[PDB]
RNA sequence: AAUGGGUCAGCGACUUAUAUUCAGUGGCAAGCUUAACCGUAUAGGGUAGGCGUAGCGAAAGCGAGUCUUAAUAGGGCGU
RNA sequence: GGCAUGCUUGAGGUUCUAACUCUGGUCCGUAAUCCGGAUCGAGGACAGUGUAUGGUGGGCAGUUUGACUGGGGCGGUCUCCUCCUAAAGAGUAACGGAGGAGUACGAAGGUGCGCUCAGACCGGUCGGAAAUCGGUCGCAGAGUAUAAAGGCAAAAGCGCGCUUGACUGCGAGACAGACACGUCGAGCAGGUACGAAAGUAGGUCUUAGUGAUCCGGUGGUUCUGUAUGGAAGGGCCAUCG
């Protein structure tokens, strides 16, 4: 398990927050499979989450601030 | 890392961000005596007392 | 023939004297069976432990026939 | 004062636990007490804790 | 009227290494830092890994809340 | 039932030689009789030896055998309750003076309704200083499941009718206190028993009646379940040594 704050979604590049895109920007760890996103601040840019499952309050922020939650 | 913790105190003390949790004692194997007021007030998970902190935090290798 | 064996001194007494301010669970008197009786706003628990229910000032008054000691709490 | 168990009437494995002087009164009792599963009072009975 | 010392001159007792906690003074700062190893070798590369930015719970899990509970009531811990 | 005979197999009994055995005899290696090899003689599936298991085993070894103590040895004492020492708040020692517990109770608990003691005395059939009954006087001198202390006429003492609140989830507040344990508890929500209804009930007049952790045993529990689907084993809740 690991989890990502909403504020750190503006720290990847390429605006596709995959599973491997969080690893090469060393934001999470190696050998981590299941990831969440919880509410800890404003995101800052429109990114497309996929492969990761946010909480209820987080997806109310990403869908409003230009992002798109698909898989 | 040349600092081995004790294995007993790592199994009786989980650590949270508000101290050290621990289960209450005295609740096993003779229980048909005690009044409930005493059973339901030993069921929770307390946090540790201040005289006991710096004793355990040397047993657990935190110091 | 040999006699040591005392007990361990229960800490009985009277807390909260004549002009104190109280709360709702204060205890005011441990007791050993009704030196003081339940006055106006106090409790008289299981082993004759008095306790408060409302807030104010302790009184310690003697009333009535039999001359018994009434601990009442006055809203003053 | 041997100790006994009081198994519930309904399906639940909830029970009470007390003691009873077996020597003076041999027969079983049928006390009606509360049940924390069905959330109402039913009658109980048993002995024989093991 | 208890111990020790015949006097002199030489030597004679809180050290090191690896982990970790608290203070003093410094560097960068929601981020700080690399170990082996490479290297024209005290420079440079190397961010794997660690500590932090969010908790509560035995756990699954849910998340600025969560656990107990028939609980939406209270209460514990947290912001 | 057995009839037969078979098929296999155990347990016992006798016999046989071919395994093993010979600290037997005479040849050979050899100039040695250790050791082999050849042949006769004896024992013979026993003895003996591996490995698994019972018994005996100071022959041998590693170790244990407490403290307080008007020196320590002998004796007495190690935990809990009440009184005195204890100086009119709490606390407070002595191998200082006196006593008690290691439990009982399904009503000896809840609730509604009723009701008062011991003793003194006088009258009264076989009792007779004293049984039951009647009466006056009483003014707690009785009673309280169990030691003493503190209490008890809304009687906390006594009797009768229904019953299971000897409930589950909690608990603001405090008292104590090195810590671990401890004591009292308004009130809230669930579902109840009395009472016409306010209301009372989270055991007994209060204070002694008891022992952590680790182990293991039994009832509930998807919370986990080492590729996957299940299980074993954990975990949590309840309860036993």
């Amino acid at each position: 398990r690991a989890e990502v704050r909403t504020s750190e979604l503006a720290k990847v590049e390429g605006d596709v927050v995959s599973l491997q895109t969080l690893k090469d920007a060393n934001l999470i760890n190696q050998h981590v499979q299941r990831v969440k996103v919880m509410l800890s601040g404003e995101v800052g840019r429109a990114v497309t989450l996929k492969g990761i499952a946010a909480t209820k309050g987080a997806r109310a922020a990403i869908e409003a601030a230009g992002g798109k939650f698909e898989d | 890392p040349k600092m081995k913790t004790k294995s007993g105190a790592a199994k009786r003390f989980k650590k949270t961000a508000g101290g050290l949790k621990h289960k209450h004692a005295f609740k096993s194997h003779i229980l048909t005596k005690m009044t409930t007021k005493r059973k339901r007030q030993l069921r929770g998970t307390s946090m540790l007392n201040k005289s006991d902190v710096a004793r355990v935090e040397r047993s657990l290798r935190l110091r | 023939t040999r006699n040591g064996r005392d007990s361990e001194s229960k800490r009985l007494g009277v807390k909260l004297f004549g002009g104190q301010a109280v709360k709702a669970g204060n205890i005011l008197v441990r007791l050993r069976g009704t030196k003081f009786h339940a006055g106006y706003g106090v409790g008289l628990g299981k082993d004759h432990t008095l306790f408060a229910k409302v807030d104010g000032v302790v009184k310690f008054e003697t009333k009535g026939a039999f001359g018994r000691k009434y601990v009442s709490i006055v809203a003053a | 004062r041997e100790l006994i168990r009081l198994v519930s009437s309904a399906g639940t494995g909830h029970f009470y636990t007390t003691d009873k002087n077996k020597r003076t009164k041999p027969e079983k009792i049928e006390i009606k007490k509360y049940d924390p599963v069905v959330r109402q009072h039913v009658i109980y009975k048993e002995a024989k804790i093991k």
